[PDB]
């Protein structure tokens, strides 16, 4: 046998089904909250590219769509759930995705607006503005897609072990 | 520094109570301010470009009839029709072109076809003498502008002359990037300055019915903006 | 308030809806009568470049489709509604658009063929052939649409105010 | 007449009754509401030095003090509400004051612990942490206050107008 | 990057997991672990310093008594009994050395005074037969005490060897700079390690009652630590 | 875990609860016996500076102070309750203390007068001189206590183990 030394900036996506990333129920009228939260796993380095496709495809308890109003945010933390203003990226609204064809095709395919990166301890959260009198999110249903492996258009997220390289901890904290 | 954001018909960044709504007029045409967004306390300044910034903007009307013994499955209506970016074929729609809801039996109703050429919509139920309807159909014949305000409900300029018409507007497949729409002019505010976003039709608009199946706030607008922190 | 000196070459599409455009309907096998009209505005030059889309949408009264081997020609006229040879473009024929993405679509999007220039006092029509022992046109359903503003895609229709720019007059 | 040029450092105190400051009523187990808010007022330039007094004195409705393991936290945060870690300051206790004498007397005179700043444009809150099952807070009767004037004891607020002094920017 | 922070019996910081109370023992007089603070994932380190953080404990016990026909107005108890920081007035006290409530009148219970000699103590009313009363008098005769746990259960070390009274704890008046209290022991530990807090003493002391007017949580510990971020 | 290496001198305070303490009650006019006995454990070394704070809170079999005119004497004294009249510290009234706010007031807080040292087999004593038809001392109540541990103000009894230090023998020769 005989396999590649495949490199260390490995290209990969995130999903539900991870260890490093839960989600839990909403309400409405309900901005504090992650609805999705991620943390970065101990000693490696994750990498987000400005150009990095994204797809939230939340749904209701009954199994529809929500009302396209809604918002949808992604944000960097600090550590401690303490969110901050700089390096938010993904405002977007609910609406206007057609998530039939959203990562399918790459008109579709709505990317972030800035970089980021995500050292070994930290945290990056995905508020839901919801308008009262509507249904709330089932977490059993809703999912969240970052990253574009497996496909020539769009980009992937980049991982890499933060034993491996010296200027692992350059890069970190260069943020 | 610098972001790139949405900003929508409610709430988002700015919290309710900076946004303002209104519907237009109908007998004198005039180019009413139909929404407009006053730059908060705490950004530093806004600003948009043309050809850069991407949006969106559903709007809608409403109307009713009153049942009868006969079976209508039809309904005229006040306001020029057409398909959603064109086609004879509903549930293909980007979205549907109309909505309608019975009071009485507190369902919605599907649509099966329209002419698409004089003012008239079909519909697949049947309903009942007496009972209560309201529709929500697509608008045509309009146009839409910007204007900024300083404050005081006192004009300085313009953002772009000439007015684009909402009928093109739906005529457009949206949220497409290369066919997406982008309008002209470069525009850039700072606090307590406001845009408005005016509207010349004569067919009365809405916002909220609290009776409209699919969402809340039945028409909408998302546009693309970059701000300053 | 800031708003930025926009340059003077705007850039614009033309459709029913404006002052300087008119229409009347149409019956059959009538190539002299113009179903459209367009001027030029006083001291304003519109410019229509070579690679511009165009757009027909006409409709019978019942709203219906015509018989695609109906002909439509964009044609530039002198003064007083005169027509030329030279200058013309867009002959072709009413089929083949398919309506539904012509617009939308940059294939179905059917350019022009040569460049095009209106000084302020002049006309551009729209000529149209149908043949015999069929339906006219309805302008109430009938549009026209050049020029692809907001768009990546295709061009839009130039226009400058005559009264900023000096050499102008040399353009025109 | 005569009145002297007082410094631009004017020695100043913060509570209720003032214009960029502003409080809201809270429950129970809710951390994220801000009791009490406050704003740097337009050109001006506040400075809370770390031995600066604090002095919380929150009520219950019907005029009790409440649980005292309910937990205050004066915090800075960034524009747009937004809290931060670094810059906070007073992480205490709702208990261990004796009101009745707080003020008054340098020993029950709680301080901060490290210095502070508020640019022109920026924010402070004030988060409660109250355990469930308990009376919920009322603004009419609740207070803030920081700072000491008027006493040898304790220490003011620094207080300048931004447009006097030129190193008022670099400062900032 | 250092902070000075205070951490309580509940939440706070860390966030009502990694918290754990428990009650003493009563006829084995046994070093028990009444309280303890796991350092969480998000922190780097927690730091801890005699003659440097202040600190906090007021800890009760639970008894009770049957209401009879004679006028009893006092009870005794089974546990040493003094004043709070010595007085032998009620309500000039930092706070009341014993509490009293009626379970049929749900109602505080006043003190008059009491002997602090003997397990002795006034209540101001007059209880009727029958009814059922619960009371929380001040605590007396024990010994507090600090060790680290390096996640498993293991300890590797003590703060300070020799333990200090929670009688002398409850004579000094707490809360004064220069009087307060300040331990010795300069412990420093990381993520998910653990610092419990000892207790030595026959008498049951408590935590939750639901039943308790002067707040929910009774008994409360509040201490000074250093954190780094 | 980490813990900081505390000197060997240990800063510490003494009280009833301890094992190398005793008491024993007392009747009236009835110098001769210690209230209070305290003795050196082995192979540490106690010392007590000068300023130490002192703190005798002695009660009545009912709950009460007694006569201030009572007297109390610290003494050292060479093994076998031989007492010595040098070393002596501490010959104070048993009235004007103010218990209320004795220890707590750096005020009221009676210190010694000289210095003192304990060798590993060493007594204290604690002597009281109760006038006659007085009431007598209750060793359930009555407590001492010395120095002052947990307070900026006062000082602390010194305590070191004497097979640590090689010059501990040294300084208990020099007592």
């Amino acid at each position: 046998p005989e396999i590649g030394n495949n490199g260390a900036e490995k290209q990969i996506s995130l999903h539900k089904g991870q260890p490093f990333i839960d989600t839990q129920d909403v309400g409405a009228a309900d901005p504090n909250t992650p609805a999705v939260t991620i943390e970065g796993p101990s000693d490696y380095v994750i990498a987000i590219d400005a150009g990095t496709p994204v797809a939230p495809e939340f749904r209701d308890a009954n199994g529809d769509k929500l009302d396209p109003s809604t918002r949808v945010t992604i944000q960097k933390c600090d550590k401690q759930g303490n969110p901050l203003g700089d390096g938010i990226v993904f405002s977007d609204t609910l609406g206007r995705f057609e998530y039939s064809k959203m990562r399918s095709d790459p008109d579709y395919m709505r990317k972030t607006t800035t970089s980021l990166m995500i050292d070994e301890r930290e945290i990056v959260k995905i508020f839901v503005e919801v308008p009262p009198n509507a249904n709330g999110m089932d977490a059993d249903n809703s999912r969240i897609t970052i990253g574009d492996d497996t496909s020539d258009y769009g980009k992937a997220v980049g991982i890499v072990e933060h034993g491996d390289l010296s200027p692992a901890e350059s890069k970190a904290v260069r943020q | 520094q610098t972001q790139e954001y949405t900003i929508n018909h409610t709430g988002g960044v700015l919290g309710d109570s900076y946004v303002t709504t209104a519907s237009n007029q109908t007998s004198p045409q005039r180019e009413t301010a139909v929404l407009s967004f006053e730059c908060p306390r705490k950004f530093e300044e806004i600003n948009y470009v043309g050809q850069r910034d991407a949006t969106r903007f559903v709007p809608r009307t409403t109307e009713s009839i009153t049942g009868s013994a006969n079976d209508d499955t039809v309904v005229d209506l006040t306001a020029n029709i057409q398909p959603v970016a064109g086609e004879e074929v509903i549930a293909e729609q980007d979205y549907p072109v109309a909505v309608a809801y019975n009071v009485t039996q507190g369902v919605e109703v599907d649509v099966v076809d329209a002419d698409y050429a004089a003012d008239t919509v079909t519909l697949g139920t049947n309903p009942a003498d007496g009972d209560e309807v309201k529709v929500w159909p697509i608008m045509s014949d309009g146009d839409v502008q910007f204007r900024l305000i300083n404050q005081f409900g006192q004009e300085e300029g313009r953002v772009y002359p000439w007015s684009t018409p909402l009928y093109r507007w739906h005529d457009f497949p949206q949220l497409k990037r290369g066919r997406e729409i982008n309008l002209h002019g470069s525009a850039s505010w700072s606090e307590n300055e406001t845009l408005e976003i005016l509207l010349d039709a004569p067919q009365a608009l809405t916002w909220e019915d609290s009776d409209y199946p699919r969402g809340q706030y039945v028409t909408t607008l998302e546009q693309d903006v970059e701000i300053t922190l």
